[PDB]
C-alpha cells in the first residue's frame, strides 16, 4: 500500500497504488483506494481495509449532513478532523490510517496526514507501508512552486519507485487533479509508468 | 354524533364518540395560519415549484428567508406552515436521507422520503405524550426510473405524489385553476410550466408578482441537481406574462 | 475436547417410509463409569424424536428447553410440529449461544406428519443445520460411525431392514469406542407405530 | 471451500461448491452455499459454516423488508452494505466471507465481503480456502464483455480447478445465472467426479439381534 | 378551556398557545437591538437596573458563546444562562468535531432546534428567552440572526426584541447602514436606544455594546472604555 | 405525566372495593356462559357460543375453550381479547414448572401462580386489570380430579359444580339442588348440564350449535381431553328431550 | 385556578406561578443580610427561634476554606444546595488544587436550580441564598433565586421584610468600601434590627455570622464570639 | 419518557370506551369487502379520491405482508402503516426462527396482539384500523378479520367501512359454495357498487387476490378487464 498527495497553486494530486495484499498473497489486484468524502475531497485509504472502509464510510456520512446543514461545499480541515476523531476514539481497536487531500474556495489546496489519530498539514504527503522507500526521492526531486503538469510527472515518479521496492504494493497508479474546475480522474497503466533503473 | 365530544378526545389524541381525532384536524388549520401559500407544478421534464415570498419590513433579510430547502442535491423542498414545525422536519428529513445513504449506501428516492417523514407523523398522534407538527411539507425532485416526482406530506401522517399541488391560505381555489390548464394537456416545457405555474398564484391573488415577491426553485432532466433561480432569472419569465 | 468428557453416541439412519434412531447408553466422567441407565434419546411427539450427544450437562439442558419450546409451539399451533421446523428450532436455539455455546451435536429423526415423509439431519455446536438423505451421527465416535453407515445404508428399506442395519452399525462402530458403551437403546419410527428395543451389548 | 464470481456482458455468473466438511471428515457431500438475497441478487458463503448462513439469512430478509417497503428492484450495492456493517459489527469474529452479486438498473455489479468487513467492486473474484485455485484461472482466460455461452464455461473451468486442486473443496459444482431477466439457478451444473458406485452390498438377513427389551407403542 | 394547558394541544383554531405565552415572556422584558455594517456587527442592551445594591455588570445579557460569536439575549434570564451554556456546548462540539470556528449560519440553527424541541411536549415548557447572534468573519463578512420562544430564525440588518419593537424597527429603518462604517455604527446604536428608551414604569439602565468586525480582528468583545465613552456622549449630544 | 387524564385505576372506592375490578365483573357478566361439574370419573366443560353466523368459519378449536397444558384446560367467559393474552401467560407458567421441576404442573399451582399476574395489575402499574374470569379443570398425582374458579381480582377456590357468565346465578341456584355429592358419574353429570343450560339459555330448542361440551378424563395414567362433536352433543339433548315427557 | 398547579404550565401573561409560589417560601423565613469592603466580606444570619425552650436553627453554613452561605428557605431544602456546593469546591481543590472561584461556584448552582423548573413533576428549590467568598477578584456577594436567577451585588437582604433591610444598605453604600473588620459587621447588624419589631432585640443566642476576607478564612461565630461584635453598638 | 398510565378503562357499564369509538371509525373509513371462496380470498377495496390531479401509482391501499399474505384496511389511513410495517416483521422473526413463511393463523394472532398492546400499555390509543387478512396456506385458503379490540375472527365473505351492515345482507343472499375466484372477483365488485355512487374505473376500485399463485395486487389495466362485468 502506498499513496501519496502533493500541492500546488489550483490544487492537489492525490495519488495512490492498487494491490491490496493480506500476509504474502495478493487478494484484490486493482483497487480503488481514493474514496471521495465530498465532491472536491479526498481521502486515500491506507493500513488495515475493513478498517478504512469503516472510517472512509463514517467519515462520508458524519461530513455529509455537515454538507447540507451548511448548504455550503466544506473544508478539508473539515473532512481532516472527522476523520482524527474516529481514529483516535477507535485506536486500540482500528488500526487503519488514513489521508486527507482536496480542494476549497478559501485556501485552495490542502493535504493532511490522519495517521495514529494526529493532525498535520503538509505540501506532500506519503502514506502506506511502501513510503518509507521514497523518502529520499521526494527530499531531493521535489521544489516549491511546481505546474499541475509537473507535480502530475512528480507524483507518478515517485509512486513508481515505491511500487518496485515494495512488495505490498504495485499495480497500476490512480491519479485525481482536483482544481476549482472539478476533478480530473487519470488511470496509469503499466505501460506509462516511468521506467527506472532496472538492476 | 356528528361533533359530540366525550372527555379528554380534543385535548390529546384519542377517539371521540365519531372516531376522528380532532387534535390532528386542528394541525390542518396551523398550516393556514402561516399566512402564505405554494405551488409545486408537474411538467413533463421538470418540476417547478413557486412560492409566495413576504418580506413586510426592509430591515429583514431577503437572502436568509426562503421556504426553499436543500434535503439533498437532487431532492428540493418547500415548507409550508409552521416556521418552527418546517425548520424541525428539515432537520429530520437531512438526517433521514443522510442516514438512509450510510445504510443503503444510495441518495434516498423522493417517495421514500416522505414515507419515513409521514410514518414519524404517525408516532406523534398515536402518543398522548406529545402533539403533531404544523408544517406540511412538498417534496419535488427526479428518479432516474420514474422521471419527476412531486409528493405532500400532511401532518396526519397521509402523503401522496400529484401532479400539481397547492398549499397554505389559498389551496381549494387555486387547485381549481389547477384543474382547467392540466386538463387542456398542453405540452409542458421548462419555460412552459414556470409561465402557466407562475399564473396560478396571479390568478387566485391578483397581482402580477414582481421579480422580488417570489423564488423559483427548479430541477429538469437536464439539471438533476436543485436551484433556485435568481432575480434576474425569474424576470425573464415574468415577461412572458406579458404576452400569452 | 470438552465434548469427550462424557464420550457418547447418537445415530439416524432414514428407510423408505420409516426412520430409526440409536444411541449407547453409558454415562460416565472421563475414564469411570457410572451409570448405564443414561438416556441420550428424547420424545418430541409421536414419531418424531432428536438425540443428543457430546457433554452429558448440555444433553439434559437443551433437551428441557426444546420441550419447553415446543409445547410452547404446539399448543399456540393446532398442529403437531413439522420435523423440518424442529431442526430451525435446535438451530437458532444453538446459534443465540453462539458465543458461549452449549457442547453438543443434536440429531434429529422423524416423520413429516403430512404422511410418510421422512426426515433427519444433525447440527453442530453453532447449529448449521444439515440435512441429509441417508444417516446423520454424532459423538466422540463419529468416525467410527461413517464407515459402518456408509457401507451398510440403501436408499430403500423396510422396517425390518433399518433395525437389523442400524443395530450391528452401532454395536460394531462403539465396541471400538473407549468412552462409549453398556448397552444400546434403538428406536423404530414407522407410520403405523413405534418399536422401542434395548440391544444386548458388551459390558466394557 | 470454493465460490467464484464472473461478471459478462448482461449480467453476472455465481459458482459454488457443494461439500462441506468438519475437521478432516466429510459431513454432507450435498450442500448449497449459494444463498438467495433477492429476486435478482445472490451470494456465496465461504466460512464458518452457520456464520455464513445465519448472515445470509439476516441480508434476505431485511431486503424483503426493503423491496416491500420501497417497491424498487433490489440494488446491489445496498446487499453489500448490510453484510459489510453487519460483519464488521462483530470485530472479525464472525468467519463469513461472502461474494455479493447481482443485475440491477445501473447494470451487472459483483461486490466481494470479507469476514472483517473489507469489501471491493470488480470484475472477477474467488473466496474461500481453494480461492487461490479459483482466481489463477480467471486471471489468465478473463476478458472484458463475455457472451454468457462461453462465460459459463470459464466459471465451471475455475472452481473445477479449485475443487481437484484443494482438499477442502468436492462435490458438484453449484452455479447461478443473473440478467435483466435474471434469477435463473442451475443446480450441480458440474460433476468432476461421476463415479460413484458401491456394488458390494452387505445386506444381510435379519433375525440375528441379540435383543431383550422389545416392546411397541401402537399409534 | 384546557386547550393552552400544555404544550402538546393545538387550540380549535391552531394555535399552540403554550408557545404564544412564553413569547409574552419576551414581550414584557427589557429591549436589546442589533445591527450590520460593512465592517461587522454591533450589539446594544437595554440593562435595567433593578436596585441600587447591584454591582455594575451583573445580570449581563451580553453573553461570548465563541470567540467569533456574541449574544444578546430578551426575556427570562435564568433559562438564557441555560442557552448560553448550551450554545457553548454547540460552539465546543464544533470546535471538537470539525476543528475550526463555527459558522454563524449553523450555530443559529443547532440553538433554534433545542429551543424547539420543548415545544412539543408535555413534560416540558417552552422557553421564556428570545435571542439574537451576530458574528464577523473575512470571508463571510457581517451576520445578523434572531430566534424567537419557538425556534424560528431569521437574518436582519437591523432588528428589536422585548419590548420595544415595532418603535426601534422604524428608527433603523431610516438610516442606510449597508455602507456606513462600524466605528460610526456604535455612535448611531446608542443613539437609538436613548430614543427608544422612555422613562416611566422603570428607572435606570446601563448601556452595554458589543464589537465584533474588523476592528477586532474577529474576536467578539466588549467597546473598550474609551470607545463606550465616545459613543455615549455622543448619543446624548444628539439627543436634543 | 399529566395526571389530569390519569383515571388511577389501581385506587379503592370509598367502600373499599376496586372499580375497575367490579367493572370487570359485569363485563364477564354478559359474557359466554360456561359452567363445570366434577363426578366421579371426569369433569366436564359446557361453553355457550355468543358468536354465531352463516359466515363464520369455525377453523381453529372449541371456540373459547383452550387447553393449557397434557392434563389441564380452561374455558373463558369475559372479554375475548384479554384471555389471549393470559393464555400465552398460562402456557409459559406451565412449561417453566415443567423445566425445573420435570413433572406436569399440579392444578393448585397453576391456578395461584396466574392469579399473581392478576394481582400485579391490580395493586400496581397504573394499567387496565383483565376482563377475563377463567374455569380450570384438571388432574394432578396427589389431590385428583380439581375444578377451579379464578375472576379478574385473582380470588379463586375449587368447586364440585359452578358457573360463570351470563346468567350464572341462576345455574349455581339449580345445581345446589340437583348436585350429589359423590353420587355423580360423568354420564349423570353430562345430563344435568344439559337441564341447567335449557333453563338458562335466552335461545330456546338448544341447538347444537350453541352450546358446546368439553370433558376432561383420565385413563391408562393419561389425561384425556375431548370437546365433544356436534353429533354427540345433539345427541345428549335428544336424549334430554325425550325424558321431558316419555 | 388551572394555571397555578404545574410548573411547567405558563400563563396568559407569561408568567410561571409555582416559581412565584417558590419565591413566597423565601419571604416565609428569617431574614439574612450580608456586604463586602475592598477585602472582607461578612455574612449575618438571624437564627429563628421555634420557642424560648428548643434552640435556634443553623442559618449559616460552610461551604469552603473561603466560601460560605446564609440559608433563608426551606431548612431541609437547603441542605441539598450546600451538599452541591460542598462537593464542587472540593472537586476545584482536588483537580485545579486552586479555591474555586465564586463567580464560578454561583454559575454552578444557576445550572443545579434551572432544572427542576424546567421539568415536568418537579418543584423548584425554595431556598435563597446569600454566597460570601474570596478569591483573586476580590470579595463576592452573591444572591440566589428559586428562580435560578443569580445577582453580583455589593449587599443585599432576603428573607422576611427584607425590604426595610435593603433600604438601610443603600444609604450608607458609599462607605462599606473602607470599613474595617468590626465597623463592616456592624453595618448588617444594624440591618436585622430593622427586620424584626421593637419588642424584639439582638442576643448571643438568635445571632450567628461569618467572615471572609483578605488573610482570613471563612470562620463562623456562634455565641460567646458573637458577643464582642454586639457589644458597643447602641440600639 | 411518556404517559405509563392506560388510556383504557371499563365504563361502568362494562363495555371499554375506547374500543367501542375505535369500531366507530372504522365504520365511516372506506369501504372494504373481501370473499373467501374456492381457491382464493378475494380483497376489493374502493379507493376515491377527490381530484384529478391525485397521482394513482403512488398510494395503494392493498398492501403484501408477505408473498402468501396480503392486507387491506378500512379506518384511519395512516394507522394502517404502522401495523403493515410491524406485520412485515413479524413474518420475518417468524420465518428467520422456523424457516418457513408465516400461517395466517399465527400472523392475525400475533399481530391481533400487537392491537392489544395498546388497549393496555399507557399513553397510547388503539389503532383505528379493522384488518382483513386473506393468506394461503397448506392449500387453505384464510379470511380474518382482525379489529381494534384485538378480537380476530375467521370469516367467509364480509364486509366494511360505509353500509357494512348492507354489505353483509348482500354477502349472504350472494356468497355460497361453489363459487370460483372468478366469481367472487364479481361478486366482490357488485357489493361496492350498492355502496360507491357513481361511476367506477380502474382508478377508483383496488382489487387484489391471494392463491396457489402467492398474493399480488391487480394492475389497472387487469382491474379494467373485470370492470367489463365478464369475469
Amino acid at each position: 500500500t502506498t499513496i501519496m498527495a502533493v500541492e500546488f497553486d489550483g490544487g492537489v494530486v492525490v495519488g495512490s497504488d492498487s494491490r491490496v495484499s493480506a500476509g504474502e498473497a495478493v487478494v484484490n489486484r486493482v483497487f480503488d483506494k481514493l474514496s471521495p468524502l465530498h465532491q472536491h475531497i479526498y481521502c486515500a485509504l491506507s493500513g488495515s481495509a475493513a478498517d478504512a472502509q469503516a472510517i472512509a464510510d463514517m467519515a462520508a456520512y458524519q461530513l455529509e449532513l455537515h454538507g447540507m446543514e451548511l448548504e455550503e461545499p466544506p473544508l478539508v480541515l473539515a473532512a481532516a478532523n472527522v476523520v482524527r476523531n474516529i481514529t483516535y476514539k477507535y485506536r486500540e481497536d482500528l488500526s487503519a490510517h488514513l489521508m486527507v487531500a482536496g480542494w476549497d474556495q478559501r485556501e485552495g489546496g490542502q493535504v493532511y496526514g490522519t495517521m495514529s489519530g494526529m493532525l498535520i498539514r503538509q505540501p506532500f504527503a506519503i502514506g502506506g507501508s511502501g513510503s518509507t522507500y521514497i523518502y529520499g526521492y521526494v527530499d531531493a526531486a521535489y521544489k516549491p512552486g511546481m505546474s499541475p503538469e509537473e507535480c502530475r510527472r512528480f507524483t507518478t515518479n515517485a509512486i513508481a519507485l515505491a511500487m518496485k521496492r515494495d512488495g505490498s504494493s504495485g499495480g497500476v497508479i490512480y491519479l485525481a487533479t482536483i482544481t476549482g474546475a472539478g476533478v480530473d480522474h487519470r488511470v496509469i497503466l503499466g505501460d506509462e509508468l516511468p521506467r527506472f533503473y532496472d538492476e | 354524533s356528528r361533533g359530540s365530544s366525550a372527555g379528554f378526545d380534543r385535548h390529546i389524541t384519542i377517539f371521540s364518540p365519531e372516531g376522528r381525532l380532532y387534535q390532528v384536524e386542528y394541525a390542518f388549520k396551523a398550516i393556514n395560519q402561516g399566512g402564505l401559500t405554494s405551488v409545486a407544478v408537474r411538467g413533463k421534464d421538470c418540476a417547478v415549484i413557486v412560492t409566495q415570498k413576504k418580506v413586510p419590513d426592509k430591515l429583514l433579510d431577503s437572502s436568509t428567508v426562503t421556504h426553499l430547502f436543500k434535503i439533498t442535491e437532487n431532492i428540493g423542498c418547500v415548507m409550508t406552515g409552521m416556521t418552527a414545525d418546517s425548520r424541525s422536519q428539515v432537520q429530520r428529513a437531512r438526517y433521514e436521507a443522510a442516514n438512509w445513504k450510510y445504510k443503503y449506501g444510495y441518495e434516498i428516492p423522493v417517495d421514500m422520503l416522505c414515507k419515513r417523514i409521514a410514518d414519524i407523523s404517525q408516532v406523534y398522534t398515536q402518543n398522548a405524550e406529545m402533539r403533531p407538527l404544523g408544517c406540511c411539507m412538498i417534496l419535488i425532485g427526479i428518479d432516474e426510473e420514474q422521471g419527476p416526482q412531486v409528493y405532500k406530506c400532511d401532518p396526519a401522517g397521509y402523503y401522496c405524489g400529484f401532479k400539481a399541488t397547492a398549499a397554505g391560505v389559498k389551496q381549494t381555489e387555486s387547485t381549481s385553476f389547477l384543474e382547467k390548464k392540466v386538463k387542456k394537456k398542453f405540452d409542458w416545457t421548462f419555460e412552459q410550466t414556470v409561465e402557466t405555474a407562475i399564473t396560478c398564484l396571479s390568478t387566485v391573488l391578483s397581482i402580477d408578482f414582481k421579480p422580488s415577491e417570489i423564488e423559483v426553485g427548479v430541477v429538469t432532466v437536464e439539471n438533476p441537481k436543485f436551484r433556485i433561480l435568481t432575480e434576474a432569472e425569474i424576470d425573464a419569465h415574468l415577461v412572458a406574462l406579458a404576452e400569452r | 475436547s470438552i465434548m469427550s468428557y462424557n464420550g457418547g453416541a447418537v445415530m439416524a439412519m432414514k428407510g423408505k417410509n420409516c426412520v430409526a434412531i440409536a444411541a449407547d447408553r453409558r454415562f460416565g466422567i472421563q475414564a469411570q463409569m457410572v451409570t448405564t441407565d443414561f438416556q441420550k434419546i428424547f420424545p418430541m411427539g409421536d414419531r418424531l424424536y432428536i438425540g443428543l450427544a457430546g457433554l452429558a450437562t448440555d444433553v439434559q439442558t437443551v433437551a428441557q428447553r426444546l420441550k419447553f419450546r415446543l409445547n410452547l409451539y404446539e399448543l399456540k399451533e393446532g398442529r403437531q410440529i413439522k420435523p423440518y421446523t424442529l431442526m430451525s428450532m435446535v438451530a437458532n436455539l444453538l446459534y443465540e449461544k453462539r458465543f458461549g455455546p452449549y457442547y453438543t451435536e443434536p440429531v434429529i429423526a422423524g416423520l413429516d406428519p403430512k404422511t410418510f415423509k421422512p426426515f433427519i439431519c444433525s447440527l453442530d455446536l453453532i447449529g448449521c443445520p444439515m440435512v441429509t438423505d441417508d444417516f446423520v451421527v454424532s459423538g466422540t465416535c463419529t468416525e467410527q460411525m461413517y464407515g459402518m453407515c456408509e457401507s451398510l445404508w440403501e436408499p430403500n428399506m423396510d422396517p425390518e431392514h433399518l433395525f437389523e442395519t442400524i443395530s450391528q452399525a452401532m454395536l460394531n462402530a462403539v465396541d471400538r469406542d473407549a468412552v462409549s458403551g453398556m448397552g444400546v437403546i434403538v428406536h423404530i419410527i414407522e407410520k403405523d407405530k413405534i418399536t422401542t428395543r434395548t440391544l444386548k451389548a458388551r459390558m466394557d | 471451500t470454493t465460490i467464484a464470481g464472473l461478471v459478462f456482458q448482461d449480467g453476472v455468473i455465481l459458482g459454488a461448491d457443494t461439500r462441506a466438511t468438519n475437521d478432516s471428515v466429510v459431513a454432507d457431500k450435498i450442500c448449497e452455499k449459494i444463498h438467495f438475497i433477492a429476486p435478482k441478487i445472490y451470494c456465496c458463503g465461504a466460512g464458518v459454516a452457520a456464520d455464513a448462513e445465519m448472515t445470509t439469512r439476516m441480508a434476505a430478509s431485511n431486503m424483503e423488508l426493503h423491496a416491500l417497503s420501497t417497491g424498487r428492484e433490489c440494488r446491489v450495492a445496498t446487499v453489500t452494505r448490510m453484510l459489510r456493517q453487519t460483519l464488521f459489527r462483530y470485530q472479525g469474529y464472525v468467519g463469513a466471507s461472502l461474494i455479493v452479486g447481482g443485475v440491477d438498473f445501473t447494470g451487472p455489479q459483483l461486490y466481494s465481503v470479507h469476514p472483517h468487513g473489507s469489501y471491493s467492486r470488480l470484475p472477477f473474484t474467488a473466496l474461500g480456502s481453494g480461492q487461490d485455485a479459483a482466481i489463477a484461472v480467471l486471471e489468465d482466460r478473463f476478458q472484458p464483455n463475455m457472451t454468457l455461452e462461453a462465460a459459463q464455461e470459464l466459471l465451471v473451468e475455475a472452481i473445477t480447478a479449485g475443487i481437484l486442486g484443494d482438499l477442502g473443496s468436492g462435490g458438484n459444482v453449484d452455479a447461478c445465472v443473473i440478467t435483466a431477466a435474471g434469477a435463473k439457478m442451475l443446480r450441480a451444473l458440474s460433476s468432476p467426479t461421476k463415479p460413484i458406485e458401491r456394488s458390494s452390498q452387505y445386506r444381510f438377513a435379519p433375525g440375528t439381534t441379540p435383543v431383550l427389551s422389545q416392546t411397541v407403542v401402537p399409534l | 378551556t384546557g386547550y393552552d394547558l400544555s404544550a402538546s394541544t393545538f387550540s380549535p383554531d391552531g394555535r399552540v398557545f403554550q408557545v404564544e405565552y412564553a413569547m409574552k415572556a419576551v414581550e414584557n422584558s427589557s429591549t436589546a437591538i442589533g445591527i450590520r455594517c460593512k465592517d461587522g456587527v454591533v450589539f446594544g442592551v437595554e440593562k435595567l437596573v433593578l436596585s441600587k445594591l447591584y454591582e455594575e455588570g451583573s445580570n449581563k445579557r451580553l453573553f461570548n458563546v465563541d470567540r467569533h460569536v456574541g449574544m444578546a439575549v430578551a426575556g427570562l434570564l435564568a433559562d438564557a444562562r441555560s442557552l448560553a451554556d448550551i450554545a457553548r456546548e454547540e460552539a465546543s462540539n464544533f470546535r471538537s468535531n470539525f476543528g475550526y470556528n463555527i459558522p454563524l449560519k449553523h450555530l443559529a440553527d443547532r440553538v433554534a432546534m433545542y429551543v424547539h424541541a420543548y415545544t412539543l411536549y408535555s413534560a416540558v415548557r417552552p422557553f421564556g428567552c428570545s435571542f439574537m447572534l451576530g458574528s464577523y468573519s473575512v470571508n463571510d463578512g457581517a451576520q445578523l440572526y434572531m430566534i424567537d420562544p419557538s425556534g424560528v430564525s431569521y437574518g436582519y440588518w437591523g432588528c428589536a426584541i422585548g419590548k420595544a419593537r415595532q418603535a426601534a424597527k422604524t428608527e433603523i429603518e431610516k438610516l442606510q447602514m449597508k455602507e456606513m462604517t462600524c466605528r460610526d455604527v456604535v455612535k448611531e446604536v446608542a443613539k437609538i436606544i436613548y430614543i427608544v428608551h422612555d422613562e416611566v414604569k422603570d428607572k435606570a439602565f446601563e448601556l452595554e455594546l458589543s464589537w465584533v468586525g474588523e476592528i477586532t480582528n474577529g474576536r467578539h468583545e466588549i467597546v473598550p472604555k474609551d470607545v463606550r465613552e465616545e459613543a455615549e456622549k455622543y448619543a446624548k449630544e444628539s439627543l436634543k | 405525566m399529566s395526571r389530569r387524564y390519569d383515571s388511577r385505576t389501581t385506587i379503592f372506592s370509598p367502600e373499599g372495593r376496586l372499580y375497575q375490578v367490579e367493572y370487570a365483573m359485569e363485563a364477564i357478566g354478559h359474557a359466554g356462559t360456561c359452567l363445570g361439574i366434577l363426578a366421579n370419573d371426569g369433569v366436564l366443560l359446557a361453553a355457550e357460543r355468543r358468536n354465531i353466523h352463516k359466515l363464520l368459519d369455525e377453523v381453529f378449536f372449541s371456540e373459547k375453550i383452550y387447553k393449557l397444558n397434557e392434563d389441564m384446560a380452561c374455558s373463558v367467559a369475559g372479554i375475548t381479547s384479554d384471555a389471549n393474552v393470559l393464555t400465552n401467560e398460562l402456557r409459559l407458567i406451565a412449561q417453566r414448572y415443567l423445566l425445573q421441576y420435570q413433572e406436569p404442573i399440579p392444578c393448585e399451582q397453576l391456578v395461584t401462580a396466574l392469579c399473581d399476574i392478576k394481582q400485579a395489575y391490580t395493586q400496581f402499574g397504573g394499567k387496565r386489570p383483565f376482563g377475563v374470569s377463567l374455569l380450570y379443570i384438571g388432574w394432578d398425582k396427589h389431590y385428583g380430579f380439581q375444578l377451579y374458579q379464578s375472576d379478574p381480582s385473582g380470588n379463586y377456590g375449587g368447586w364440585k359444580a359452578t358457573c360463570i357468565g351470563n346468567n350464572s346465578a341462576a345455574a349455581v341456584s339449580m345445581l345446589k339442588q340437583d348436585y350429589k355429592e359423590g353420587e355423580m358419574t360423568l354420564k349423570s353429570a353430562l345430563a344435568l348440564a344439559i337441564k341447567v343450560l335449557n333453563k338458562t339459555m335466552d335461545v330456546s330448542k338448544l341447538s347444537a350449535e350453541k352450546v358446546e361440551i368439553a370433558t376432561l378424563t383420565r385413563e391408562n395414567g393419561k389425561t384425556v381431553i375431548r370437546v365433544l362433536k356436534q353429533k354427540e352433543v345433539e345427541q345428549l339433548i335428544k336424549k334430554h328431550e325425550e325424558e321431558e315427557a316419555k | 385556578n388551572q394555571y397555578d398547579n404545574d410548573v411547567t404550565v405558563w400563563s396568559p401573561q407569561g408568567r410561571i406561578h409555582q416559581i412565584e409560589y417558590a419565591m413566597e417560601a423565601v419571604k416565609q423565613g428569617s431574614a439574612t443580610v450580608g456586604l463586602k469592603s475592598k477585602t472582607h466580606a461578612v455574612l449575618v444570619a438571624l437564627k429563628r427561634a421555634q420557642s424560648e425552650l428548643a434552640a435556634h436553627q443553623k442559618k449559616i453554613l460552610h461551604v469552603d476554606n473561603h466560601i460560605g452561605i446564609s440559608i433563608a428557605g426551606l431548612t431541609a431544602d437547603a441542605r441539598l444546595l450546600c451538599n452541591f456546593m460542598r462537593q464542587e469546591c472540593l472537586d476545584s481543590r482536588f483537580v485545579f488544587d486552586r479555591p474555586l472561584p465564586v463567580s464560578r461556584l454561583v454559575s454552578l448552582i444557576g445550572s443545579k436550580t434551572q432544572i427542576p423548573t424546567q421539568r415536568y413533576g418537579r418543584r423548584p428549590y425554595g431556598v435563597g441564598l446569600l454566597i460570601a467568598g474570596y478569591d483573586d477578584m476580590g470579595p463576592h456577594i452573591f444572591q440566589t433565586c428559586p428562580s435560578a436567577n443569580y445577582f453580583d451585588c455589593r449587599a443585599m437582604s432576603i428573607g422576611a421584610r427584607s425590604q426595610s433591610a435593603r433600604t438601610y444598605l443603600e444609604r450608607h453604600m458609599s462607605e462599606f468600601m473602607e470599613c474595617n473588620l468590626n465597623e463592616l459587621v456592624k453595618h448588617g447588624l444594624r440591618a436585622l434590627r430593622e427586620t424584626l419589631p421593637a419588642e424584639q432585640d439582638l442576643t448571643t443566642k438568635n445571632v450567628s455570622i461569618g467572615i471572609v476576607g483578605k488573610d482570613l478564612e471563612f470562620t463562623i461565630y456562634d455565641d460567646d464570639d458573637v458577643s464582642p461584635f454586639l457589644e458597643g453598638l447602641e440600639e | 419518557r411518556g404517559y405509563s398510565f392506560s388510556l383504557t378503562t371499563f365504563s361502568p357499564s362494562g363495555k371499554l370506551v375506547q374500543i367501542e369509538y375505535a369500531l366507530a371509525a372504522v365504520a365511516g373509513g372506506a369501504p372494504s369487502v373481501g370473499i373467501k371462496a374456492a381457491n382464493g380470498v378475494v380483497l376489493a377495496t374502493e379507493k376515491k379520491q377527490k381530484s384529478i390531479l391525485y397521482d394513482e401509482r403512488s398510494v395503494h391501499k392493498v398492501e403484501p405482508i408477505t408473498k402468501h399474505i396480503g392486507l387491506v384496511y378500512s379506518g384511519m389511513g395512516p394507522d394502517y402503516r404502522v401495523l403493515v410495517h410491524r406485520a412485515r416483521k413479524l413474518a420475518q422473526q417468524y420465518y428467520l426462527v422456523y424457516q418457513e413463511p408465516i400461517p395466517t393463523a399465527q400472523l392475525v394472532q400475533r399481530v391481533a396482539s400487537v392491537m392489544q398492546e395498546y388497549t393496555q400499555s399507557g399513553g397510547v390509543r388503539p389503532f383505528g384500523v379493522s384488518l382483513l387478512i386473506c393468506g394461503w396456506n397448506e392449500g387453505r385458503p384464510y379470511l380474518f378479520q382482525s379489529d381494534p379490540s384485538g378480537a380476530y375472527f375467521a370469516w367467509k365473505a364480509t364486509a366494511m367501512g360505509k353500509n357494512y351492515v348492507n354489505g353483509k345482507t348482500f354477502l349472504e343472499k350472494r356468497y355460497n359454495e361453489d363459487l370460483e375466484l372468478e366469481d367472487a372477483i364479481h361478486t366482490a365488485i357488485l357489493t361496492l357498487k350498492e355502496s360507491f355512487e357513481g361511476q367506477m374505473t380502474e382508478d377508483n376500485i383496488e382489487v387484489g387476490i391471494c392463491n396457489e399463485a402467492g398474493f399480488r395486487r391487480l394492475t389497472p389495466t387487469e382491474v379494467k378487464d373485470y370492470l367489463a362485468a365478464i369475469a
